[PDB]
């Protein structure tokens, strides 16, 4: 034994404890979800509200890369915005050299390499977070997910946190009964009935929503934070389906 | 073949009363015979009861000045908001000037 | 990131021993057997190609390896350590002799850069020693034929025959026996063969051993004519035929 | 700086050096001692471009100095000199050379023989019977070519010395404000008082 | 445990030790208090002295004309954060001239902090900053942690026996946050608040120091005589 | 971090010793014997091969005795490749004062400057030290001829006669017995030879498992003549001394 | 680059490596330094376990930095080098920029701080020595000796010594010498020295080794014959 | 074996409170700020007779203005003194003017928290700057290797601290004259010191705004133990 | 015991970190396979799409390296992707400094180099992947060539991987007992994979519908990868006879 004590040690099964330990940390984290759409995704997130002095709709916690992807995360949240802070930097660099806005699959490997390249060392940890993000590009819309170890798939639907294993379940209901697909609007709607559903793990405190998208139609392709009238409607829905 | 300096032209003043002090110039700001502006401050107040005109190149004019206001603002970080006397001010202003000897601020200074 | 190990991996124990070398050396033990075996006109090297799988196609994977046009390799041991070896063995030919001299190394000499490289290994920070043993044949003009050793301590020998690895023991015995110092290179390929048949379990022919050898110029493999001063390498690989040929004469 | 000469006797290695000093277009000093003791029976006297000629010569001898606290012997003049020969080899390609020419006068105690040396600042040594530097020699080596004997006595060495810088104040047009005279010999260096 | 001898370690249950030990110091230190209308915003704070014949450590610092904190910890690390403050700050200024956001400010800190998290070698910083400031999007409370995590808030305290202040702050939300436009008012919620926290002592002339910062005032500290209006 | 697998190469024992310049020592006394021994006349050079082979190249072998340069030379006990490195950086050392003062450089501070190199080795840069211990032997016009020796902790010495490697404790009892300060180089030999031959791990010291040197002011008037010993050379000299 | 803290505080508030480099100096051979009241002797130790030595050619245990100022130490012999030769090139450093030779206080302070300097760097250890300093300041007849040791802590002594056995040799020192009256002479100074080492050396053959230094860089070692005379007339005197 | 950077599970730095316990065995020192001036004194201790203790240098000056008492590790001092006095006569280059007590002493803490894996350590040794102004007067500061200073009225370091700060809580009072300071640190010194207190084995200093830091010469302080031991006498 | 920790030898003269890098290798529980045609390589490997809420068309470990070269792992995704970017640019710099595409043999012996490295420095990890490179070369002909975590490689007349591997490395080795030639006497590249199918059915015992499968094929000048709907055509041909 020991082998859990430094990170990029291989275990004798051929694991990275460190890794896996890593996941431990984003599993504490608050429920975060994403869902493609016809023409885009939603992203959404539960965020705990701690105490009555927390300032309301304040702490954001959703993060726009460039002008057309939106990051999400749960875990260890400045382990996040770090790691957004690269997918910024990488972005920038993409478009500075190749003139367009760098494709959601091309910025998907970016952040897997740097998050990969944190697992190959003992003088750095993993990264205590797993990210949900997309955007639209030139060829439509795309949803990553992307995990401590650097893996990341392409998602019709997308879940992390305390709650992801509700949300999940949800997640594939909705894949199953609309394989014509979802609209943006109805994504909104049902992504917060989702962290509405999905806060039953974390139900001793109460919670605020918080919404954002990217829809070729809805939006130009460019990440927007669902506001006002459109995200209280979204509410509404979420609380007559708990009820 | 560049050259990294101009000339703005203007005219500063400095007279020093019994209990008082004055720095006057002119607001005029040109190039060559044209006039960039009618109106352009160039004699500015740094705090702690200190005016301060930088003379010649606007633009290393403006640094300096930008540079010393600054240097006003961390002194009082630096040393518990105490008063910047004005001795210790033009001591300070000789250093800004001679970090830049080979590549100097072309400006006439007063406070 | 950046490498953060600046210190010795290999350090004197309480006895004196240096144990990454031993266990260095326990690795060159387990390894494939290797000989050489040098005559008054020549030097021969050998091995078994011990193939992985019968899929794999063991004529890509090359044990024996020209350095220069006048110098081989074998080895026994870890391969990716040896191939590795093969690489910076042949640019410090050129680098720190041939762009200054312009001349290839004598054998002497580029066993001392080999050995240099090996002893680095051995003391320098964050690394571990390499794990193999070398046999280096070659021929110069002012030193003739020679053989040399090279050990994972970076320590090297000149011998008139020798074997390394997994039954080296036994095979050395066997060369004490048929050598002496009027074997032409016929009579040392001819031993070689035959020494390396008692650590041969499967299969004996010339598609599962490779040999070379450090002879005569081979004019025929120089790849341009003109030059009276250059009558071309004295390295050459034999081939599966040229090595069934004299396995009927076994 | 402007002169300096030297001349190696039977015993001994006599090195002169004028006094003056100048400052735009008018003499500052008049009493110069344009050389160093680099050991006891080592000197080394100097002339270049201002500055660079002390500064070299102060860095030398610090290394002299300390070569012989380390070894508690001191290095032959051929040593020195050729030390000093390879840091102005070593200096003309820098960024900005040191300007300095030297001579090197020491008596080699192992071979009881004084030895001089004359060293450009290209780095360029001769080992000479004697030497000069600038324009110095111009005036000067037919003189020396008519009476030097290398079995000259020191009192003979100084003499032609003093026809040498007779014939230099008479026809050179600057004002160099007299020499400064040293002797290296078996007992060690020192200096002509009156000359 | 075995998994606290170094930031670049994870426990098994994903934890992160010597961040908690970090902290730690935080509730070691002496308390502060945090709060704010929609005019003005408030830091109150109670300063440690050694023994009788020493002076009071003092607990907030001025980053800029319109922005400052408060720290609860090892001292020294709030110098070099609120040193790191002063030179966004007038980088800000500077370049731009901009006057920086306060929320920019609390992603400036997190983002530094973190970095000490997940590097060998280095270590947490061992302090608590509670920012304040008025922008162009009016008052602003920060509360800092050395794990990076920087939260917006309306009221709030850090340091020992820091939770019955903040009890009464939750208490008080719907009527601090209606004091507009009186300075003085706002800070007696302050002090009325920071009292909750105390034990044994009491607020005395060279153990209280406030600050504030509002719409027409730029950031200032008050210390001794000119605070005893508010004991 | 990297800190876990760190041995600590430059550290003091509790006692003050350091353990890696100690456990370098102990290396060195399982390597072959090495003699030098001091004369009027002259300095010789002897040394044990470690238990050799017959199919070994004896007159093209060299693992004991190496020259730095036409003055100077050494003789090693410890790992070969170790004193390899360091052999090199002497004949540059030594070259670099040549071309510096234009002259040969005295025996000692060639031997300084290689000790030095072995001392950092033990203070800083977290490396093992090199584990060789040297017997120098050279001349030179101030102090003539010297025999010093250096260990892995960068200390060196003077001396008359001295042994280094295997059983030194036996063979410097034997030399300490027999020394004269008014002997001669073919009496140094005969003395060398012979007490290798009693402290020898080795059933008997025959050619094949000997290296040897003399460096003598036997070389046609006032210079020295550095001779490394031929395997026959060795051979006669057995002979003549009486041991074969 | 290794920068391994090697060197860092324990517990108790020990730096055991500065400790340990004292345990070096401990084994290491006795020093011994006198200062009368015109000159100062230093006195060392020579093992006897190192016979068939070349005495002309061994590096000698006292060692000029300046021609006015020596060094003499304990501990590490390897490690002693490296000082010496950082405090010989600053000796020169020092005529070089400010045109003084460097006063013993001076030259102590420099070995001294470098010595303190390898007790809170990264990747190095701490210097096995303690040494003596002594000599006489340009243009000054009063006699000066200061002691280093490897924390980098430094002081001035009318007498004092270190190395092996350096206690009982400081327990001899302590009750022979007066402060009210130093040796007067070279010959007072150098007998005290002498009989101090007599106390621990074993043989006064070839095993002790002196060194006079005066005022105006007049700096001599004692020959073997010079120094027997001194051991034969305090064993003599001893007899009664 | 652990990073030197550490925290403990309380919150403290390992390496920061194992150098403070290196300052408890050191050597005596003590600071008493009046309006007429600050005074400075030390424990010499003096590891052997032989020793000359005048060459024991536990008080410093770093500035006309400012002055500067040590205990612990001493040797590690001197690059904090270095660095004070370049400091100090580095802002008199910059801004023509003496330099705050309080600015000079946060110079040298900034130097306390640079190590890591900068120095391999923390510095083991305290320091009482002690100095004037014309901002804030009379001033005595407690410089610790954790990178913090407090001010102080009166202040004891060392092996007998918690004794002689206990006796100075009792004995000051803000209407001290400087003679009564001195001879409060002599009697302080001389209660927790091992062997008897002397001119020779302990010495005195101040500053004040006339006449700047002064060391005391060991006929002035032998004087001021003979005043001190009458004074004791008389009741 | 730090000789399991980093890549030191054990006294047995062992590298565990190298061994255990082996294991990590069949995490993915997925098995390949490669073979050669006349004109042609194919190589071929498992899909399992898990999670119904996964694109099915991210899911891949076939890597177009360059338009040549294809590139199949055997390992974790994140090591594999690591593997891929650099055999990329490594790829890409070749063709620029020495003025011709890079052999597979090539690049495959320069990822083994970079793989061996990590088995010498410590503070760098291997991958805990098996790369199995493939093209058809323009000197060589049709090659399968393959790395592993040692830093070993070598050339392949066909070659298997994964947890598996033995059981279609023995179908294969008795297939080409038979044949008694290196490849697979085939014109058509549709065929050469239509047998490397058959032949990883009849070794693995089961049955393979259209998403089950992930196929690559190496052809003169290019290689691509085969869509769904392509290997339906395959499967297709496979059963009807
Ligand atoms: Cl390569």
């Amino acid at each position: 034994t020991g082998y859990d004590l430094s990170n990029s040690v291989f275990s004798p099964d051929g694991r990275n404890f460190q890794v896996e330990y890593a996941v431990k940390a984003v599993e504490n984290g608050t429920t975060s979800i994403g869902i493609k759409c016809n023409d885009g995704v939603v992203f959404a997130v539960e965020k705990l509200i701690t105490s009555k002095l927390l300032v309301p709709q304040k702490n954001v916690k959703i993060q726009v890369v460039d002008r057309h992807i939106g990051c999400v995360y749960s875990g260890l949240i400045p382990d996040g915005r770090h790691l957004v802070n690269r997918g910024r930097e990488e972005a920038a660099s993409f478009k500075k050299l190749y003139k367009t806005p760098i494709p959601i699959p091309a910025f998907a490997d970016r952040l897997g390499q740097y998050v990969q390249a944190h697992t190959l060392y003992n003088s750095v940890r993993p990264f205590g977070v797993s990210t949900i993000f997309g955007g639209v590009d030139k060829n439509g819309a795309h949803l990553y997910m992307l995990e401590p170890s650097g893996s990341y798939w392409g998602y019709k639907g997308a879940a992390t946190g305390k709650g992801r294993q509700s949300a999940k379940a949800e997640l594939e209901k909705l894949v199953d009964h609309h394989p014509e697909g979802l609209s943006a609007r109805e994504a909104v709607k049902q992504a917060a009935k989702i962290i509405y559903l999905a806060h039953e793990d974390n139900k001793e405190k109460d919670f605020e929503l918080e919404i954002s998208w990217c829809s070729l139609s809805e939006t130009n392709g460019l990440h927007k934070f669902v506001k006002g009238d459109l995200l209280q409607e979204a509410i509404d829905f979420a609380q007559k389906e708990i009820n | 073949q560049f050259n990294p300096y101009g000339d703005n032209g203007g005219t500063i003043l400095g007279i020093a009363g019994e209990d008082f002090a004055v720095l006057a110039g002119d607001t005029r700001n040109i190039t060559d015979y044209s006039i960039n502006s009618r109106y352009e401050p160039k004699v500015f107040d740094c705090g702690d009861n200190i005016v301060m005109s930088a003379n010649g190149f606007a633009a290393d004019g403006d640094a300096l000045v930008k540079r010393f206001k600054n240097s006003v603002k961390w002194y009082h970080f630096d040393h518990n908001d105490k008063k910047l006397s004005i001795n210790s001010a033009a001591r300070n202003i000789q250093h800004l000037l001679y970090s830049r000897r080979f590549f100097p601020y072309y400006v006439y200074n007063i406070i | 990131m950046t490498d953060r190990y600046s210190f010795s991996l290999t350090t004197f124990s309480p006895s004196g021993k240096l144990g990454q070398i031993d266990y260095a050396l326990t690795a060159v033990k387990q390894g494939v057997t290797s000989l050489g075996i040098k005559a008054t006109n020549g030097v021969v090297i050998a091995t078994e190609k011990k193939s992985s799988s019968p899929l794999a196609m063991s004529e890509t994977l090359s044990k024996v390896s020209l350095l220069t046009p006048d110098i081989g390799a074998v080895y026994s041991g870890m391969g990716p350590d040896y191939r590795v070896l093969v690489d910076k063995s042949r640019k410090v030919a050129h680098t720190s002799y041939k762009r200054i001299y312009g001349e290839y190394p004598p054998t002497k000499l580029l066993v001392s850069e080999v050995a240099k490289i090996m002893q680095e290994a051995t003391q320098s920070g964050g690394v571990r020693p390499f794990g193999v043993s070398l046999l280096i044949a070659g021929h110069d003009e002012f030193n003739g034929f020679s053989l040399y050793q090279v050990d994972p301590s970076g320590s090297y020998f000149p011998w008139k025959a020798t074997a390394i690895g997994k039954g080296s023991v036994a095979a050395k015995t066997f060369l004490e026996k048929r050598w002496n110092d009027e074997l032409e290179l016929e009579d040392a390929i001819h031993i070689a063969l035959l020494t390396l048949k008692e650590s041969v379990e499967g299969e004996f022919n010339g598609d599962t051993i490779e040999l070379a050898i450090i002879g005569d110029e081979n004019p025929d493999l120089l790849g341009y004519t003109g030059i009276p001063t250059d009558k071309g390498p004295r390295f050459r690989k034999l081939t599966s035929q040229e090595i069934n040929d004299r396995l009927e004469a076994l | 700086m402007d002169i300096i000469l030297g001349i190696r006797v039977q015993d001994s290695v006599i090195l002169a050096s004028s006094k003056a000093v100048t400052r735009g277009i008018s003499v500052l000093k008049d009493s110069d001692d344009k050389t160093r003791q680099l050991s006891p029976h080592t000197l080394m006297s100097f002339a270049g471009e201002a500055g660079d000629t002390v500064q070299f010569a102060e860095y030398i001898q610090a290394n002299i100095q300390l070569y012989s606290i380390r070894e508690d012997y001191e290095l032959s003049p051929q040593a020195v000199s050729s030390f000093v020969r390879q840091e102005l080899a070593k200096s003309i390609r820098s960024r900005r050379p040191y300007q300095v020419n030297v001579l090197i006068g020491g008596y080699d105690k192992k071979k009881n023989k004084p030895e001089l040396y004359q060293i450009d600042y290209l780095g360029t040594k001769v080992e000479l019977p004697y030497g000069a530097h600038g324009y110095s020699g111009f005036y000067t080596f037919s003189l020396l070519d008519h009476h030097y004997r290398p079995d000259m006595t020191t009192e003979e060495g100084l003499d032609l010395l003093k026809l040498c810088v007779q014939e230099l104040e008479k026809r050179m047009p600057m004002d160099f404000k007299g020499v400064i005279v040293k002797i290296v010999d078996k007992d060690g260096i020192r200096q002509v008082d009156d000359f | 445990n075995n998994y606290d001898g170094d930031t670049v370690t994870f426990s098994p249950t994903g934890r992160l030790f010597q961040v908690e030990y970090a902290l730690e110091a935080i509730k070691q230190g002496s308390v502060t208090v945090g709060l704010r209308s929609n005019t003005h915003a408030v830091l109150v704070a109670l300063k440690r002295n050694a023994d009788e014949l020493s002076s009071y450590q003092k607990k907030i610092i001025k980053c800029d004309e319109h922005m400052g904190l408060s720290l609860a910890g090892l001292a020294p690390d709030a110098r070099v954060l609120s040193n790191y403050l002063r030179q966004q700050c007038n980088y800000s200024s500077l370049v731009f001239n901009r006057k920086l956001a306060v929320e920019r400010a609390g992603h400036l800190l997190c983002d530094k902090a973190q970095k000490n998290t997940q590097s060998y070698g280095g270590r947490p910083y061992g302090v608590g900053l509670l920012i304040i400031g008025y922008d162009k999007s009016g008052a602003h409370l920060l509360e800092f942690q050395p794990s990076g995590n920087v939260t917006e808030l309306y009221g709030t305290a850090i340091g020992a026996r820091s939770q019955g202040a903040k009890t009464y702050l939750e208490r008080t939300l719907d009527t601090f946050i209606k004091i507009d436009g009186n300075p003085d008012e706002l800070i007696k919620a302050g002090v009325e608040a920071i009292s909750q926290s105390l034990r044994d002592e009491s607020l005395t002339v060279d153990n209280l120091s406030i600050a504030i910062v509002g719409k027409d005032t730029p950031f200032t500290i008050y210390d001794g005589e000119a605070v005893a209006k508010y004991i | 971090g990297s800190r876990r697998y760190d041995s600590r190469t430059t550290i003091f024992s509790p006692e003050g010793r350091l353990y890696q310049v100690e456990y370098a020592l102990e290396s060195i006394s399982h390597a072959g014997t090495a003699i030098g021994i001091m004369a009027s006349d002259g300095i010789v050079l002897a040394a044990e091969r470690k238990v050799t082979s017959t199919l070994l190249e004896q007159d093209t072998s060299t693992e004991k005795l190496y020259k730095l340069n036409d003055k100077i030379a050494v003789a090693v006990a410890g790992l070969t490749a170790d004193a390899e490195i360091l052999i090199n950086t002497a004949r540059i050392h030594a070259q670099n004062y040549l071309k510096t003062y234009n002259e040969d450089i005295p025996v000692e501070i060639l031997v300084r400057r290689l000790s030095d190199i072995k001392q950092g080795y033990t203070q800083h840069g977290g490396l093992r030290p090199f584990g060789v211990s040297f017997i120098y032997a050279g001349y030179d016009d101030r102090y003539g001829y010297q025999l010093y020796t250096s260990n892995p902790s960068g200390n060196y010495t003077g001396w008359k006669a001295i042994s280094v490697g295997a059983n030194t404790s036996a063979a410097q009892t034997l030399l300490q017995m027999d020394y004269k300060d008014d002997m001669k180089v073919d009496d140094a030999i005969e003395l060398a030879l012979k007490t290798l031959s009693k402290t020898t791990d080795s059933s008997a010291l025959t050619y094949d498992r000997l290296e040897f040197a003399t460096i003598r002011k036997g070389a046609n008037d006032g210079e020295v003549y550095q001779k490394i010993f031929k395997p026959q050379e060795i051979k006669d000299i057995l002979v003549k001394t009486g041991i074969t | 680059g290794y920068d391994r803290a090697l060197s860092i505080f324990s517990p108790d508030g020990h730096i055991f490596q500065v400790e340990y480099a004292l345990e070096a100096v401990k084994r290491g051979t006795c020093a011994v330094g006198v200062k009368g009241k015109n000159c100062v002797v230093l006195g060392c130790e020579r093992r006897s376990t190192l016979k068939l030595q070349d005495t002309r050619i061994t590096p000698s245990k006292v060692s000029k930095i300046d021609s006015h100022v020596v060094l003499s130490f304990s501990g590490l012999n390897a490690d002693s080098r490296i000082l010496i030769e950082k405090a010989r090139v600053e000796a020169q450093s020092h005529r070089l920029t400010l045109e003084d030779p460097v006063t013993v206080e001076y030259l102590t302070r420099y070995v001294a701080g470098v010595q303190q300097r390898y007790t809170q760097s990264g990747g190095v250890r701490p210097f096995g020595v303690s040494t003596l300093i002594a000599g006489f300041d340009p243009r000054d007849d009063e006699p000066k000796l200061y002691q280093t040791e490897p924390s980098g802590i430094y002081s001035s002594w009318s007498a004092q010594t270190i190395g092996r056995n350096s206690k009982t040799v400081r327990e001899f020192l302590e009750k022979n010498y007066d402060r009210k009256e130093p040796p007067a002479t070279v010959e007072e100074c150098v007998k005290l020295t002498v009989r101090s080492l007599l106390e621990v050396v074993q043989t006064g053959a070839k095993n002790i080794e002196i060194t006079v230094v005066k005022p105006d860089s007049d700096i001599v070692a004692l020959s073997s014959e010079e120094i027997n005379q001194y051991v034969t007339q305090i064993e003599q005197e001893k007899q009664e | 074996d652990r990073g030197v950077s550490t925290f403990s599970p309380e919150g403290r730095l390992f390496q920061v409170e194992y150098s403070l316990e290196a300052i408890k065995l050191g050597s005596t020192a003590i600071g008493i700020a009046t309006k007429e001036g600050v005074v400075l004194g030390v424990e010499k201790r003096a590891t052997s007779p032989l020793l000359e203790s005048d060459s024991i240098e536990k008080i410093v000056e770093i500035d006309r203005h400012i002055g500067c008492a040590m205990s612990g590790l001493t040797a590690d001092a001197r690059s904090m003194i270095e660095h004070a006095r370049t400091a100090a006569v580095t802002h008199n280059l910059y801004y023509d003017e003496d330099i705050n007590v309080e600015s000079l002493t946060q110079s040298v803490c900034d130097l306390a928290l640079r190590f890591g894996e900068l120095m391999s350590r923390p510095f083991g040794v305290a320091l009482l700057i002690a100095g004037h102004d014309a901002d804030d007067g009379y001033q005595l500061f407690h410089a610790e290797p954790s990178g913090t200073f407090y001010r102080y009225n009166a202040k004891a370091i060392g092996s007998g601290s918690e004794g002689a700060q206990a006796e100075l809580l009792n004995e000051w009072h803000s209407s001290l004259t400087l003679k009564e300071a001195e001879l409060l640190v002599l009697k302080i010194l001389k209660q927790v010191m091992e062997e008897k207190l002397d001119e020779n084995n302990a010495q005195l200093s101040c500053i004040t705004k006339q006449d700047g830091f002064k060391i005391y010469d060991n006929e002035k302080t032998a004087e001021l133990i003979k005043e001190l031991k009458e004074k004791e006498a008389a009741e | 015991g730090y000789d399991r920790h980093i890549t030191i030898f054990s006294p047995e003269g062992r590298l565990y970190q190298v061994e255990y890098a082996f294991k990590a290798t069949n995490q993915t529980n997925i098995n390949s396979l490669a073979v050669r045609g006349k004109d042609c390589t194919v190589v071929i490997s498992q899909k399992k799409v898990p999670d119904k809420l996964l694109d099915p068309t991210t899911v891949s470990y076939i890597f177009c390296i360059s338009r040549t070269i294809g590139m199949v792992v055997n390992g974790p995704i994140p090591d594999a992707r690591n593997a891929a970017l650099r055999a990329k640019a490594e790829a890409a710099e070749f063709r620029y400094k020495y003025g011709y595409d890079m052999p597979c043999d090539v690049l495959a012996k320069r990822m083994a180099n970079l793989s061996q490295i990590y088995t010498q420095r410590a503070y760098m990890r291997p991958l805990g992947v098996i790369l199995t490179f493939v093209s058809v070369d323009e000197e060589l002909g049709p090659s399968i060539y393959k790395t592993d975590p040692a830093g070993y490689y070598v050339g392949y007349k066909a070659t298997a991987t994964g947890p598996k591997q033995q059981e279609i490395t023995t179908n294969l080795e008795n297939h080409f007992k038979k044949s008694k030639i290196d490849h697979i006497n085939e014109e058509s590249w549709e065929k050469v994979v239509e047998f490397a199918i058959t032949h990883m059915i009849d070794a693995l015992g089961t049955e393979f519908s259209k998403n089950d499968l992930e196929v690559g094929v190496a052809t003169k000048d290019k290689f691509f990868t085969l869509s769904a709907e392509n290997i339906e055509e395959r499967l297709v041909a496979i059963a009807e006879q």
